[PDB]
């Protein structure tokens, strides 16, 4: 799990994150880098090219919301399971989303944080963020059955 | 890459499977749904209860494709091209799931082939299933 | 996690298992099916062919040791972490074994139980055992650092 | 399969790395050791502390290998033939770890190339590293 110093490291970096942008950016790249994930967003429109995907308003809007839920989760690092319990049952029973996708979005998100913060996204900061995305992915997968 | 021994081994094994291939396909899927529930997200509207007709009908489909690959073991990328288009452009099942079905197919074969499921045959079958999987996800991006 | 029904199925099937035989058979198949795992047994001698591996006396002797510890873990299903704590530490600090190997051996063991029990290794019995081998692998990986 | 656009993207991004190759290689390794501790089991005889001369030196080795790959992206299997023999017969790193180093290489490149690390480039780089990884594990069994 996260050590006190890691939590601090996660919280201080996140406090400087524009969740709206990063979420649109992260969801966008997920769809460009792993194109098969577009299977869940057929009703979003043009996704024929990277630029279409990235500038697609429906992608940006959805990304904002997802990372918004992810962001709230960062405030309850000690109970990620309970926090995402509702979103978990939803993605399983209604959305039918294979949890592996949560892991792919996590790594894409780690890549975006690195792209945005540059040298500030140090090796120890990444390590702490790898724990978070894995924790959230496991939390979102917990209610599957 | 499948060696001359790998091919002899899988042809021998699958040949022994003979007319039960469809049945084994269905059993492998049932084992997969039970051992790895996340795989059920790809069959949201299927009746996945034990012995359901859809799962039996689907086991047949999976088995016929495997039978075809064994029949064309030296030209699988081409023999499985149509199925590979479907997987990459429509089904889009995440790659990790192919290892799950593969494992379950091994378990099923193991439970039905006491005589032929030797360590060598097991190695060959595992390579063969990994190779079929690779082809099926080779056009993902 | 295992349900009271699954714990019963696991224990019931395990009661008919010859631990020594299955141990040698499972480790042997690991080295045959995933040849690269041989990297940890360079002092065991001839591992050049399937029979050279499967009939290797030192491989057979080690299999006993491995499934023996696994067998004990099965008597402590509710505390695998603690049960494997010292072995976890050994495999990491002293043997330098990538934990991913424990997962491979797990699935090989599942194939071996299936090979031996035939139809008795029902889909539901397998599902219970996948949880067991996953829990054992996790327990052995827990003290890594 | 790496498309012409992928090869173009990869050559430009790695070209921008230039003299920093070894440095980024070392960083990618340090990132992986911290983020995924189990990878350290493959370097027991190494001083893995921050700034380690051994990791710096190792970063250069990995980077030079990749530079070779980039330049020979048309036929990596042969350009990396000796390296694939090494991993398959001596190093024998379990396949899962390659995805771990590739991710850390992506993170490293992202943190150093703000302008070049576009979505499309990100995608080509990821396919490229998955490809090198496939080649490096092609002779395992
Ligand atoms: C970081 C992890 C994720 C979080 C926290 C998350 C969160 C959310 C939230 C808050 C919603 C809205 C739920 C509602 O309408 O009440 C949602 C919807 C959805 N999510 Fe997730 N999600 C995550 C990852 C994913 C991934 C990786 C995919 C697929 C590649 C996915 C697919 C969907 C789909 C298809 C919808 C509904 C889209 C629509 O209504 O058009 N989610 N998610
Ligand atoms: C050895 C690997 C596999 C083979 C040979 C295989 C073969 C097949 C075949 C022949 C079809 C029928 C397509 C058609 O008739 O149009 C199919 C469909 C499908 N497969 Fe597989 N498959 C494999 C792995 C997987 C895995 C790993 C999953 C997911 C866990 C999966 C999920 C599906 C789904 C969702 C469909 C369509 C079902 C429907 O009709 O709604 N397949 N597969
Ligand atoms: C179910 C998981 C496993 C269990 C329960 C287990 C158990 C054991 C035990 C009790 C010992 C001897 C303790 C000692 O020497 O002090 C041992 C040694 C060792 N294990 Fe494991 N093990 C497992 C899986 C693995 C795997 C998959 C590998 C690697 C492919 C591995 C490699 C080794 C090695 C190299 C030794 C030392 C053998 C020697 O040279 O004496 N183990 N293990
Ligand atoms: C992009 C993927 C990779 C490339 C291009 C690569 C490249 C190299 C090169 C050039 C060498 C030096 C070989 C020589 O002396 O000629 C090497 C050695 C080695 N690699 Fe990697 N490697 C990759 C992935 C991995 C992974 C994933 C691991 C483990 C997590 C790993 C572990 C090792 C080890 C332990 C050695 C030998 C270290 C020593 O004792 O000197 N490599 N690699
Ligand atoms: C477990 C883990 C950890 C960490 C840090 C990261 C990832 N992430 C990934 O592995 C990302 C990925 C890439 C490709 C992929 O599958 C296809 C399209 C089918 C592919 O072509 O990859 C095979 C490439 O082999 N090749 O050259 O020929 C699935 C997932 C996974
Ligand atoms: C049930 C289950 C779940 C998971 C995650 C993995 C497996 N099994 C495997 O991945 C087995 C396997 C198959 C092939 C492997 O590597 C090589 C390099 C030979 C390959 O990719 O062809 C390495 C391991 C089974
Ligand atoms: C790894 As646990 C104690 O959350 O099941």
């Amino acid at each position: 799990h996260l050590t006190p110093e890691e939590k601090s490291a996660v919280t201080a970096l996140w406090g400087k994150v524009n969740v709206d942008e990063v979420g649109g950016e992260a969801l966008g790249r997920l769809l460009v880098v792993y194109p098969w994930t577009q299977r869940f967003f057929e009703s979003f429109g043009d996704l024929s090219t990277p630029d279409a995907v990235m500038g697609n308003p429906k992608v940006k809007a959805h990304g904002k919301k997802v990372l918004g839920a992810f962001s709230d989760g960062l405030a309850h690092l000690d109970n990620l399971k309970g926090t995402f319990a509702t979103l978990s049952e939803l993605h399983c029973d209604k959305l039918h989303v294979d949890p592996e996708n949560f892991r792919l979005l996590g790594n894409v998100l780690v890549c975006v944080l690195a792209h945005h913060f540059g040298k500030e996204f140090t090796p120890p900061v990444q390590a702490a963020y790898q724990k978070v995305v894995a924790g959230v992915a496991n939390a979102l997968a917990h209610k599957y059955h | 890459v499948l060696s001359p021994a790998d091919k002899t081994n899988v042809k021998a094994a699958w040949g022994k499977v003979g007319a039960h291939a469809g049945e084994y396909g269905a059993e492998a899927l049932e084992r997969m749904f039970l051992s790895f529930p996340t795989t059920k997200t790809y069959f949201p509207h299927f009746d996945l209860s034990h012995g359901s007709a859809q799962v039996k009908g689907h086991g047949k489909k999976v088995a016929d494709a495997l039978t075809n690959a064994v029949a064309h073991v030296d030209d699988m990328p081409n023999a499985l091209s149509a199925l590979s288009d479907l997987h990459a452009h429509k089904l889009r099942v995440d790659p990790v799931n192919f290892k799950l079905l593969s494992h379950c197919l091994l378990v099923t074969l193991a439970a039905h082939l006491p005589a032929e499921f030797t360590p060598a045959v097991h190695a060959s079958l595992d390579k063969f299933l990994a190779s079929v999987s690779t082809v099926l996800t080779s056009k993902y991006r």
